[PDB]
This record gives structure tokens, C-alpha cells and sequence, in this order.
């Protein structure tokens, strides 16, 4: 089977509205995915729920290459090399460059440092960190203080590189290259899936567009637009 | 095993807070070397203590009136008992002890009550040195109201009541020291909480990076080892500094009177391991089950 | 008929001597009783502040004996040695001179205790001396007067009536039989206790004194706390002291003897034994 | 304005942090509780200095037959030992003490004859002073046997070890409690921290709504004054149990050996202000300038 | 009467990019003022100059009262009742109720008790959750979760109230609500410093419209969209 969740919910304590029914979801494999759903009910728990941050109350979430809904002592990073995933806020590290920021979440998963200088400096000249790459994070602008970010996901080289918000307060001028960059890892199959707040950016390529509306699945088109 | 990346972190985590880290280390150096002190007194009461049982002598009294009436033990009631000690299996040797100087030893040995002190107040009495002084218990039985006994003195406890004021001090140390090891056991709760809180831009991404779940605290335990342990190192270098500084004269007075097992700075270091251990084991358990609640 | 009312009034003045007797007697019986135990608790209290003196200076003796230096507790033997073999010895000594300085305070205290006592006992017993000494004063107070106010009927009886009543107007308990013999002529002495002056119940040693016996001569005393007797059983014990209270107890010798005087002198003549009215009158001892 | 509005947000502080506020009780404790014992044997071995005799003293006493007369110096038998021991060099001066002042002081010397012990029964003294008391053996022992003299008596030449380890106990409680006062000065500083970390929300309203700058501090301020009085309520409740539990059975019979005076409980009472005036602005002028520094 | 600043200066560690460099731009009290830029161009060192948070280096901050430039820190928390700021988190304290959060200016100032309660409802009737004003904020949806950050600002009257990232993670639909309350503030007669970070409203008002890249001043005509 491939990459398939549903019937998942999570009902938290004091909420008479959790925003998580039972929906039957269904995504295809290197297809994008936005999820352009409401402000504030459903947005990110949703968007968690794929890396099980949060236990669900009911359902059986899976990949395609274990179960997901029940884990062990031992098991709850081996679903998470494979996720790629990038906040709204930049979450940099203030006491390394640039170029050592990529490299920090490659010991943290027992990778040799012979291994390192063959892959990393292979990656963010890919993503727009070309020329020099040590700009301290610090001083950069953030405009290319997100794609950093973006590329700290692609190392493992992930099939899914999940994103909220990823230009999340960013003017269109410097957020109509993101979808540029965004294409590039798109193509090489991997489900991106992308949860934003922001109408007339994906409505232009028409691609796979998904929306809840209080904690229901309302629109599943395959190359539909925001409305 | 990756321990160079592990070897730089730690700088930048004191760093990012060294105020509370020297708060702990002072914390954690007065709460183990205290305890530690309190041991030291435990190891010199009952060292001291041993300096006495070659030496103590256990002593019963007789009755008056085989005393009253003759100096040296020559009437029959005595002539049982002055070879009825000779007759046991702890017994080195008997002196019997004249009524006559049993009164003016005393005063040879301090010019003092020599008119107020009674005539007929001192009975005559034995001598009997036992291979078990401190297990006295084979008279408290036998010597019972023989005739021609007062009573038995059951060898003697005043070197013990003698030697419990300094217990008194090593178990106030020990109620010190636990108490102050509940707070230092909460600051280690507490380390964490603002360790976490302080460098939180890279234990919030390893959570969603893949780093398994073992080496998510390491870092965050190995500088409350290594706090722990300069604590313990420090602390008795400061117990050095308190023994040779501010008891040093209180023991060298009684270095003269050989009557203090005198502690050295091998005694300190004798419990050293065990004390360190302590420490470590103290900083250990509780700076792991301070994660499992928190990461 | 003037000629009984005068010796009537004076028989109680004649009877209260010796009623009054009896009560001075066990009064000054009282009080050298009382006299004789406050000497005794005077001579207990000299002997406790005996004691108490020779236990003063006993204990001001080891007061003095530890302002030289002299430490018996034992904790300060370790402030003083200067080795371990001596310092067994000291408190060796200090053990059992604590326990010579324990029993000093206990006897001490133990004669401080019995010296107040002895203090309050010999205050009490004073104050029972004063007292009974008192009630002695108090008992002579009244003696005093009425042996002065016995005289008074002396110049109305012995003196008043004799000038007239001339010629013409004038079984073996006893062993005595007839009480009459050097009894009648005597028209009374002094109206009192006199032996041989025969006042009224003033002939009980010839009869009733044949066996020891030793009666106190009250006829007040017998008459309330004595065995009762009864004439009617054959049984001579009745007296003509009924319808007179505290009056003369005398014994019948025999059968009707009446010896005695009317106002001054008079004869034994058999009249019946009329005298017996009212109970309670007379009793046997 | 009216204090009604912070009594009731501190008890969110009193929920909020409440593993880090109790460590702060506790090594509050401590540091003013060491540094009360520390100040009570310094109040102890000034008490008890009344007792014995200074560093220029050496008891001399005088027999019954002289001491029963001469109230006065004014016999020619006052003069004639007082010149013998002005032919040597070795004193400085006697003192002028006699029968009359000796009962007066009777109860200071011993407050154990509160009674009426009786008086001409204390021994006139005389007693001298002398600047080198090392080599008056020799001087007590021409005091030995003299036709004059009764006895002499001396509290040095190991005699006076009672104050040299009083001394050393007071030094080591000071030091300890100083240590102790300088981790307690961090844990201020981290305590503030906390509070401004975990309470930062409402901060930036206050800063940009337009309260007072003395009204921010004070919601802390007044934190660190019920951290810091029940810091020192709980170390002062400590003194009693610690003095209740197991020092009743060995400190008292010190009294009945006439050593060191009554302390109760009441002298405690007088330094239970000093411990709040150095504890309440101790924890006040360090929690004063981290918010300055920082907030 | 003017309220501006100009020849502002600002370097923490580096320059590079001093924050601004000269600033004549006429704000007038009333006009919708936007701040449409891209990330580096220090727009928050722009609201804390207003704030006098943030000490410029040269020139003078003066908003309508006294010139902020050397002010010391006694009169500093007086002219910041007359100021009021919006951000993206909502500024919502938890443990508190959805009363509590808006009544909160009121007991930090210390005015008359009577005039605690006497304008609490009073500025709720103005922003749009007129009732449900008694459940807790945690479980209130994050659509009017801005209007209680709003609506807390309103306890003084804020003679400029100056937005700090009102939108942009709010849906489009709810953006509505939020960009037409301020409308409505703004006819009380109080302006207001928009500083959203898009192109939708923008191209929708034909209000003041000041850009800023990197103290650059990009297009300022105060009007179009
Ligand atoms: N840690 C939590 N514990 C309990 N309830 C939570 C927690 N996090 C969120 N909630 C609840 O979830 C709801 C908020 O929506 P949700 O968590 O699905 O994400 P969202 O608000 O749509 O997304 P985002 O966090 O990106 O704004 C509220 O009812 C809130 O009380
Ligand atoms: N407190 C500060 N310390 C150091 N540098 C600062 C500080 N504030 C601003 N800067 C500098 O100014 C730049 C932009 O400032 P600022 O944070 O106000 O930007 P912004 O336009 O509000 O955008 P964003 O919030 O998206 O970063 C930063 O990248 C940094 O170089």
C-alpha cells in the first residue's frame, strides 16, 4: 500500500469542537498537496497528525512503509528521518553559519563526518545558498533565511517534505520564487504538503488544493484553485 | 561514537547560563561535602573510641562490711571471691584494691575534696581486663547480689556518655544534609527546565529531525555530571580548608592529650569514592526522570 | 416557814465546788499534758536544727570544696586530662563523687523537710498549750469568785441561825449500817469537801469506802455517766437527789437514815424514803 | 494604589513554579539557620566566658584561719604574702577580692547555689595576674604546701579548650553559612529569571500599555519578601527541632557540669529580628537589580 | 503640529543596513497609514522608534506630545497610554477569562473603581464580540482572538493605535472582520499605522500607502493602492 490515513481524530479535554472528524483522506505519491484550511480550529493538528506529534483518540494513520498509529520503545524516530518539516518562524541556530546549520541535523542521526562534506555541500547550492555560504544566520535577510531551512529538510533526501505556513509573512515579490524553489523538490516525487493562508499564489499552477472548513474535509480537487 | 560534537556543546551550554550552573555547583558542594563532614565525625567518634579498649578497665564494687572492718582482704568472705575471678575465661589478671589508698588516690591525683570527701565513701574493690570490653554482657549476668558485693558498676559506659556529644553533631550534619538534599535534588529538577528553556531552537528541531530518543538528554545530563563532579571535587577541597583552617587548633590542643584519633588528610580522602558516587548517583537519577516528564 | 428556803439556795452554793473540782482537775490535767508534749516537740525541733546545722556546714563545706576547681560531672574531665591513663581515673572518682554529692543534697534536703515539719508541729503544739493554758485561767476566773460567793451563805446559816432554834424551835457496799453514831450533833463545818466536816454528800468515805473505790465526790458526775441501779430490784442505790438538779447523791444507811441538818441541827426521825420523784436522780457508781 | 489586586496573582506565582519556589525556602533556610548557629555559640562562648578566666589569670586561694579575719587588707598577714609575690616579676598585679564579694557573685560562679548556700563559707582569693602563663608550674607549685596559702587553681595550660573549639565551630558555621549565602544570592538571580520567563506574556502588556516602571518590579518584589520570610520563619522553627530532637540529652548536662549558662528558648528571640533585617534585604537589594539589569 | 521622525539612525552590532536613514512622510490624525516592505527592512525597529523602545542613534522622535529623542525614563510610561500595538500572537494571557484580558489596563493605571466597569461593555459594544465575553480565550477561536488584542487597547484613548502583523496567518474570509473594525476605529477620529505584509489589501483601500526597503523609502505618493 502507499501513503493512506484515515479516520483520524483526536478529541482534546475542555473542547466541545476538537476540529477532528473521522475523514477518509487520500493523497497520491509525488503529487503536491495544499491544505488551506481555516484560522485558528484545524490547521496544524492535521498537519502534526502526519508526524505524530499528538497520539490520536481514534484511527489507524500509515505510511507507506509501516504503521504509524501504534509504536514501541524503539521506534518513533525511524518515522521521522523521513519527514522533511518547516515552520513558519525560521528557527535557526544563532551560534553557527549558515553552512553549519544544514550539517547539524545530520550527527544527530549517526552520520560520519567523511560522509558530511560529500553530501552537505551538494544540497544547499541546490536551494539558492551558493557562492560563499558563511553569512552568519544572524545578519541574513529572510528571504534567504527560509530556504535554509528548507534545505536543513532536504538531506536524508525525504519522500515527503511537509510545510506550515512556509512563507508565512513574506510579501508576494519574495514569496513567488518559494514556489519556484518548492517545485524543484516537488518534481523529484516527493508529497509536498503545504498548509497556508495566503489566496492568488496557488491559484496560478493549479495543483492538488484540499480545505476543512470546521473539522471537515469540504473540497478535494486534484488541480482545483482557492477560493 | 560522536563525542566531539558533544564535546563543544557543552561550552555554549554554560554559556547560555552560567549563573544558575554555579549556583548548583555551590549547592551541590555544600549539601555532599557536609555529608561528607558528617561521616568524618562518625569515622573519628568510634576511631577514638578504639583508642580506649586496650586501656578501659571494668571495675566492681564490694560490700561495706567486708570492708569496714579489715584493710587487706584476709576474712573468709572475701577469700571466695578473691579466686572466684581467677575462675573465668575473659579475666587477664586480679589486683584487689585497698580500702586505705582507694580514699587518697584520689586526692594524690587532685589536691582537692580532701575534707569534705567521706572516710567510709569509697568501697575496696578488684581489677578484671576482659579480650571483650565493649561486649561486657557475660558479667551483666554472673554478677549478681553475691555476698560480699555492693553493686556493679557493668564495666563502664562514661567513656560512651563521654563520647556523644560529638554523635549529637555527626547525626545534626546528617538531618543538614538531607535537608539541604532536597533542595539540591529540586535545583536538579529545575536545571532543566531552564536548560531546555534556554537553547530551545535545537532540541525543538532533533524532536522532528530523527535523533533517537536516548540522545536527546545526554547532552542535557552530562553537564550536570560533569557540574556534579567539580562540585564533589570542590567540596572537599573546602572541607580541606575548614579542618586545616578553623579545627586545626582545636585538634592540634588535643594532639598533646593523645586522646582524638586525629583525622588526617587520608581519613578525607578515604571516603572520597564513596562520596563522589554519592554525588553522582544524586545528580544522575534525578537529572534523568526530570526529562522523562519534561522532553 | 422561812426556815428551809435559806438552806436551799445554799446547797448549790455548797455543791458548786465540787462540781467545779472536777473540771479544774481534768484542766490542770490538760494542760501538763499539753506542757509535757510541747516540751517533747521543743526537744524534736532542737534535735532537727541539730541536724540541720551539721548538714549546713556539710553542704556549705562542698560548696566550698567545688569554688577551688573541684568538677564532678565528667564531660570537663576531657577539658582537664592530659592522657588517657589518668583520664580513666578521673572518671573513675567523679562517678562516684557525684553520686557522695547526690546523696548530700537528698539528706540535705530530706533535713530541711523534717525541720519544717518539726517547726509547724512544735507552732501547733504551743498554740494547743497556750490554749489549754488558757481555759486553766478561765476555769480559775470563775473558781475564784464562787469560793468567795461560798462564804456568803455562811452569815445567813452559821451565823444568822444560830442564835435561834434553841431547845424548843430546833447492805455490805456499806457495812456501816447505822451512819449515825459520831454523825448526828454535826450541824455541818463549811459546806464543803472537809474530811470529817459531814457536809450534806460528805459521808461517803464511812460507807461507800471499804474496797479502794477512789470517787471523785461530785454527786453530778455519777448521776449522769454512771451505770444505772434500781431501787425496786433489791438494790440500795437511789438517792433523794431527784427534783433538784445537780444536787446531793447521799446514800440511804440502810433503810430511812436521813443524818443530816435542816437549817442548823436537827434529828434523825424514820420518815419514808420520800424523796424520789422525777427520774434520773441518783445512780449506783 | 490599594494592595488588593497583589495579593491575589501572587498565589499564580505560589501555582506557576512551585518546584523551584520550595528550593528557594529551602536554601534560605539553610544559609540564615547556619548563620543563626553560627551567631548563637559566638552568644554562647560570650556567656560562658564569665565563668572561667581570662588569659591573664591564675586562681590563688588563702587558708581558714586568715580568711576568717582580715576583711581588709589591713593586717600585717595580708602584707606579708602580698610582698613575697612582689619579689618576682613574673605577675603584674593582684587584684583586691575578699570575703564580702565572694557570695555576691556566688550565683554568677555557680547558678546552682540560688539557694541560701550560707555564707563565711567561701575562701578569700587574692588572686594574681601574670603576663607569662607558660612557666607558672613553678609558681603553683611554691603555692603548694606553703604556710599561708590553701590551693591555687588554673583554667590554663589545657584547661582552656572549651572556647578554642566554641571558636572553631563559630568559624566553620560562618564559613559554611557564607557559602551558603553566596548561592543563595544566584538562586535570587534565578528565581527572577524564572518568573520572567514563564510570566513573559503579560510583561510586554504592561510595558506597552503604560504601567509604572516601580509597578512592574513590585509583582517579583514582593515574591522574593515571602520567599525570603518564609525562608527565615522555616530556619528559625529548624533551631527549635534541631535543638528539641537530640540536643536535650546532650547539651544540658553541660549546665549541671557548670560549664556554659541557659540558652532556651528566648534567646533565640533575640536575634530572630537581626536574621529578618539581614534575610528579607539580603533576598531585596539582589532581586532589585536583576530586574533592573535585565527587565 | 507634527508627529513624525526624521534622520533616524539605529546599529546593534553592524550597520549594514542602519535601520532607516531620513524620514518626511506628512501623517495626519485620521489617515490609514500601510507599511508594506519586505523583511529586511526593520519595520519593527519602525513601531519601537514610536515606542521610544528603541533608542535612535541620531534625529528625534516626536509623537504629537514632546520630542522622544532624549526623554528620560521617568515620563517614558506616559506617553505609551496614548499608544497602542497589535502583533501576530494575540498577546492572550491563558489563566485569564475573555473579561479579564480587556479588563486588565484598568487595575495597572488605578482609576475610579465606578470607572472600571463603567467602560468595559462600553468599548465591547465597538469591536464585535458584544457577549460571549465570560469563556476562556484558550477556547475561543483564534478569528477573534484579535479582536480581544484590539479591544484591550482601547481602556485609554490611543491617539495613534499602530499595527504590528495584524494578518497574514489569518484566513482571507476572517481578514474582513479585522481589516473594517479598523475602519470603524478610525472614525472615532484616532489614526491608525497599518503594517501588513501583502498584496490582496493593499491593492484594495487607495489609502496612505508608505513603503520602506531597508530605510529606502520605496513609494510614497500617500494615496492609490
Ligand atoms: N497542547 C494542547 N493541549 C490541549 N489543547 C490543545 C493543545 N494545542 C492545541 N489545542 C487545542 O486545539 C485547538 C487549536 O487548533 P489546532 O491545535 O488544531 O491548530 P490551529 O490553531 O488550527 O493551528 P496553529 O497552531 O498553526 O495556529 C484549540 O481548541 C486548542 O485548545
Ligand atoms: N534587536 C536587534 N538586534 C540586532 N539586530 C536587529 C535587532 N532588531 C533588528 N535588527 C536587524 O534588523 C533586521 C530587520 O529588523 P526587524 O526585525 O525589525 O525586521 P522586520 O522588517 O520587522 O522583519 P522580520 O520580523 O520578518 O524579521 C534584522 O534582520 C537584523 O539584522
Amino acid at each position: 500500500m502507499m501513503i493512506t490515513l484515515d479516520h483520524v481524530t483526536k478529541q482534546y479535554k475542555s473542547s466541545a469542537r476538537p476540529a477532528l472528524d473521522d475523514i477518509n483522506v487520500k493523497i497520491d505519491k509525488g503529487e503536491f498537496v495544499f491544505l488551506i484550511g481555516p484560522s485558528g480550529s484545524g490547521k496544524s493538528t492535521f498537519m502534526r497528525l502526519l508526524l505524530a506529534a499528538e497520539t490520536p483518540t481514534s484511527g489507524d494513520v500509515r505510511v507507506s512503509k509501516f504503521h504509524v498509529n501504534k509504536l514501541r520503545g524503539r521506534h518513533v524516530p525511524k518515522l521521522r528521518q523521513v519527514i522533511g518539516c518547516v515552520f513558519q518562524d525560521f528557527r535557526l541556530l544563532q551560534q553557527k553559519t549558515v553552512y553549519d546549520n544544514v550539517a547539524f541535523a545530520l550527527e544527530v542521526i549517526g552520520k560520519r563526518t567523511d560522509a558530511i562534506n560529500r553530501v552537505v555541500p551538494e544540497v544547499l547550492e541546490t536551494v539558492g545558498l551558493s557562492g560563499k555560504a558563511n553569512r552568519l544566520p544572524d545578519e541574513l535577510s529572510g528571504g534567504e533565511q527560509q530556504r535554509v531551512a528548507i534545505a536543513r529538510a532536504f538531506v536524508n533526501r525525504p519522500l515527503v517534505l511537509l510545510a506550515d505556513q512556509p512563507t508565512g509573512n513574506l510579501d508576494p515579490e519574495t514569496s513567488r520564487d518559494i514556489m519556484d524553489l518548492l517545485e524543484r523538490i516537488n518534481r523529484t516525487g516527493t508529497t509536498v504538503l503545504m498548509a497556508t493562508h495566503d489566496h492568488h499564489i496557488v491559484d496560478s499552477m493549479r495543483q492538488r488544493v484540499v480545505e476543512l472548513s470546521l473539522g471537515r474535509l469540504v473540497r478535494d480537487e486534484q488541480r482545483g484553485v482557492y477560493g | 561514537m560522536r563525542f566531539g560534537f558533544l564535546l563543544n556543546e557543552v561550552l555554549t551550554g554554560f554559556r547560555r547560563n552560567v549563573t544558575m550552573t554555579i549556583a548548583m555547583i555551590l549547592t551541590t558542594a555544600i549539601s555532599v561535602g557536609l555529608f561528607g563532614g558528617g561521616m568524618l565525625v562518625v569515622r573519628l567518634a568510634d576511631s577514638s573510641r578504639a583508642i580506649y579498649l586496650d586501656r578501659v578497665e571494668s571495675q566492681v564494687f564490694l560490700t561495706e562490711d567486708v570492708s569496714a572492718n579489715d584493710s587487706s582482704c584476709d576474712t573468709t568472705a572475701c577469700k571466695a571471691l578473691r579466686e572466684k575471678i581467677e575462675t573465668r575465661s575473659d579475666v587477664k589478671a586480679v589486683r584487689f584494691l585497698n580500702r586505705q589508698q582507694a580514699y587518697d588516690d584520689a586526692i594524690r591525683k587532685f589536691p582537692q575534696f580532701k575534707d569534705v570527701a567521706g572516710k567510709d565513701s569509697f568501697p575496696a574493690s578488684f581489677i578484671v581486663k576482659l579480650e571483650n570490653p565493649e561486649q561486657h554482657k557475660d558479667f551483666d549476668t554472673a554478677m549478681k547480689g553475691q555476698p560480699g558485693v555492693l553493686d556493679v558498676l557493668n564495666q563502664k559506659e562514661l567513656i560512651d556518655r563521654l563520647f556523644a556529644v560529638l554523635d549529637g553533631l555527626s547525626n545534626a550534619a546528617f538531618a543538614v544534609a538531607l535537608v539541604q538534599a532536597i533542595g539540591a535534588i529540586l535545583l536538579i529538577a529545575n536545571m532543566v527546565q531552564v536548560a531546555a528553556y534556554t537553547r530551545r531552537t535545537e532540541i525543538g528541531i532533533m524532536r522532528l529531525v530523527g535523533a533517537s530518543r536516548w540522545y536527546t538528554q545526554l547532552p542535557f545530563l552530562v553537564e550536570a555530571m560533569l557540574a556534579a563532579t567539580m562540585g564533589v571535587g570542590i567540596a572537599v577541597a573546602g572541607l580541606m580548608v575548614v579542618r586545616a583552617l578553623f579545627l586545626e587548633n582545636a585538634l592540634n590542643q588535643f594532639y598533646q592529650a593523645n586522646l582524638i584519633a586525629k583525622v588526617d588528610y587520608a581519613d578525607i580522602l578515604f571516603i572520597t569514592p564513596w562520596l563522589l558516587l554519592l554525588g553522582v548517583a544524586m545528580s544522575g537519577l534525578t537529572a534523568y526522570l526530570t526529562l522523562r516528564l519534561y522532553v | 416557814a422561812k426556815l428551809n428556803e435559806l438552806s436551799r439556795q445554799a446547797e448549790q452554793t455548797t455543791e458548786a465546788l465540787h462540781s467545779a473540782q472536777l473540771d479544774l482537775n481534768e484542766k490542770l490535767a490538760a494542760q501538763r499534758a499539753a506542757d509535757q508534749k510541747l516540751a517533747d516537740n521543743r526537744t524534736a525541733l532542737d534535735a532537727a536544727r541539730a541536724r540541720l546545722a551539721t548538714f549546713q556546714t556539710a553542704v556549705n563545706k562542698v560548696a566550698a570544696a567545688t569554688y577551688m576547681g573541684g568538677r564532678t560531672h565528667g564531660m570537663d574531665a576531657i577539658l582537664t586530662a592530659e592522657s588517657p591513663q589518668l583520664l580513666i581515673d578521673r572518671l573513675s572518682v567523679q562517678r562516684v563523687m557525684a553520686h557522695q554529692m547526690s546523696t548530700q543534697m537528698a539528706r540535705f534536703k530530706a533535713a530541711g523537710e523534717q525541720a519544717v515539719k518539726a517547726e509547724q508541729a512544735a507552732a501547733k503544739s504551743a498554740a494547743d498549750a497556750r490554749s489549754a493554758a488558757e481555759q486553766a485561767a478561765a476555769v480559775r476566773a470563775n473558781l475564784q469568785h464562787k469560793q468567795s460567793q461560798l462564804q456568803v451563805q455562811i452569815a445567813v446559816v452559821k451565823s444568822q441561825y444560830v442564835a435561834l432554834t434553841p431547845e424548843e424551835r430546833t447492805g455490805d457496799r456499806t457495812a456501816v449500817v447505822q451512819a449515825a453514831l459520831t454523825q448526828v450533833g454535826a450541824p455541818y463545818a463549811w459546806g464543803g469537801a472537809a474530811p470529817g466536816g459531814f457536809d450534806c454528800s460528805g459521808l461517803v468515805m464511812w460507807a461507800f469506802q471499804q474496797a479502794g473505790i477512789a470517787l471523785p465526790h461530785s454527786s453530778q458526775a455519777l448521776a449522769h455517766g454512771g451505770q444505772p441501779v434500781a431501787l425496786s430490784d433489791l438494790q440500795p442505790g437511789d438517792v433523794l437527789t431527784f427534783y433538784s438538779d445537780a444536787s446531793h447523791a447521799g446514800i440511804y444507811i440502810g433503810d430511812g437514815l436521813m443524818v443530816h441538818s435542816s437549817t442548823y441541827g436537827v434529828p434523825v426521825r424514820v420518815v419514808p424514803m420520800d424523796s424520789s420523784g422525777p427520774i434520773y436522780d441518783a445512780r449506783r457508781y
